[PDB]
């Protein structure tokens, strides 16, 4: 019965702010105080405040006064986080949770989050380069080969090979995010040597905020 | 204000041990500390609240203990779901704080890495730039050096490595470091190498190519 539902993710340019919701159902909004927390990858969890919907209204961590303003709409138990000023430090997930009434307090009730990425770059689909294996030989070695798939915004791309016959000994890295504000990653899979003759191997890209699709055959060369 | 002092930062378990978590408040919190569980890509989930008071559904494999400022967070026999991030969190004072995390993993036999490397293509030499790649494949555990030198010049700030999640079968990690160059400069050299580092080589390893 006890759900906090929130917005979608955004992506927001340097500068600007964003209003993020949450929507509470099943309980009496009104007695239940609402935390907001962030995410940034390598930065654990961090409390940037609580507010209490009608009621002794907030309190904020001081470090995120003026950055954060919590708002509550009682008549549509929503639950409102305002981020301005937004930079790069901003990127990352926020979450709302519903902590403790006056009369009943029994854990916490998390929301699924919303993702907020702030950057000033343009959609753009990436280009798929060939990461060729080396070996050719001797009954059954063993080879790596993959694909580079560079410079794409935003994420994500998904990568399968031989669209998916082929999934065994596949890693598919985490994207990282490059100096020129766009995305990177590889996937790489390693298969017996005597193959690297007769099979083929195709990645499979696709990103589609930018409707960008690419099989990418890899040879050995 | 209320500084959480949580240890160990990670550690490396094996299914069935018990596992203790350790949280230090630097004044006292009266009990009212909590103690949350994140798994990769999903919310943060209460598992103990007032310290020692199990979340209904929580699994009473859990349990939280202490007072004053000493607390800790017990996992009687660990199960593979239990696996990911755990964090505490001090509500006695404002601003309410979380500890910085302990990451719990899956113990295993340590594993060398295979390396590979691999030169840039000639379709993005076309365009340009070039990525030198080094694969370390299938090590254990996490902990591993990548060193990238272009002749016999170290390589310092032009490189970004990415890791796997420990593989479900193998409990193993894979790891990509790619470093990058303009063309003029990848064709101004030739010997480019990669220098890593495990606890799995009795010596590091490395694997180069002449451009
Ligand atoms: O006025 C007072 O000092 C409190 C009187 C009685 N209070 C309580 O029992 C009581 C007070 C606070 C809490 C906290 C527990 C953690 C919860 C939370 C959960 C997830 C993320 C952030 C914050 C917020 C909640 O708000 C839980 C119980």
């Amino acid at each position: 019965q006890v759900q906090l539902q929130q917005s979608g993710a955004e992506l927001m340019k340097p500068g600007a702010s964003v209003k993020i919701s949450c929507k509470a159902t099943g309980y009496t909004f009104s007695s239940y105080w609402i935390e907001w927390v962030k995410q940034r990858p390598g930065h654990g969890l961090e409390w940037i405040g609580e507010i209490l919907p009608g009621s002794g209204s907030t309190n904020y961590n001081e470090k995120f006064k003026g950055k954060a303003t919590f708002t509550a709409d009682t008549s549509s138990n929503t639950a409102y986080m305002q981020l301005s000023s937004l930079t790069s430090e901003d990127s990352a997930v926020y979450y709302c949770a519903r902590g403790h009434s006056y009369y009943f307090y029994d854990g916490d009730y998390w929301g699924q989050g919303t993702s907020v990425t702030v950057s000033s770059a343009s959609t753009k689909g990436p280009s798929v380069f060939p990461l060729a294996p080396s070996s050719k030989s001797t009954s059954g070695g063993t080879a790596a080969l993959g694909c580079l798939v560079k410079d794409y915004f935003p994420e994500p791309v998904t990568v399968s090979w031989n669209s998916g016959a082929l999934t065994s000994g596949v890693h598919t890295f985490p994207a990282v995010l490059q100096s020129s504000g766009l995305y990177s990653l590889s996937s790489v899979v390693t298969v017996p040597s005597s193959s690297l003759g007769t099979q083929t191997y195709i990645c499979n890209v696709n990103h589609k905020p930018s409707n960008t699709k690419v099989d990418k055959k890899v040879e050995p060369k | 204000d209320i500084k959480m002092t949580q240890s160990p930062s990670s550690m490396y378990a094996s299914l069935g041990e018990r596992v203790t978590i350790t949280c230090k408040a630097s004044q006292d919190i009266n009990s009212y500390l909590s103690w949350f569980q994140q798994k990769p890509g999903k919310s943060p989930k209460t598992l103990i609240y007032r310290a020692n008071r199990l979340v209904d559904g929580v699994p009473s494999r859990f349990s939280g203990s202490g007072s004053g400022q000493d607390y800790s967070l017990t996992i009687s026999s660990l199960e593979y779901e239990d696996m990911g991030i755990y964090y505490c969190l001090q509500y006695d004072e404002f601003p309410y704080t979380f500890g910085s995390g302990t990451k719990l993993e899956i113990k295993r036999t340590v594993a060398a890495p295979s390396v590979f490397i691999f030169p840039p293509s000639d379709e993005q030499l076309k365009s340009g730039t070039a990525s030198v790649v080094c694969l370390l494949n299938n090590f254990y555990p996490r902990e591993a050096k990548v060193q990238w030198k272009v002749d016999n010049a170290l390589q310092s700030g032009n490189s970004q490595e990415s890791v796997t999640e420990q593989d479900s079968k193998d409990s193993t990690y894979s790891l990509s470091s790619t470093l990058t160059l303009s063309k003029a400069d990848y064709e101004k050299h030739k010997v480019y190498a990669c220098e890593v580092t495990h606890q799995g080589l009795s010596s590091p390893v490395t694997k180069s190519f002449n451009r």
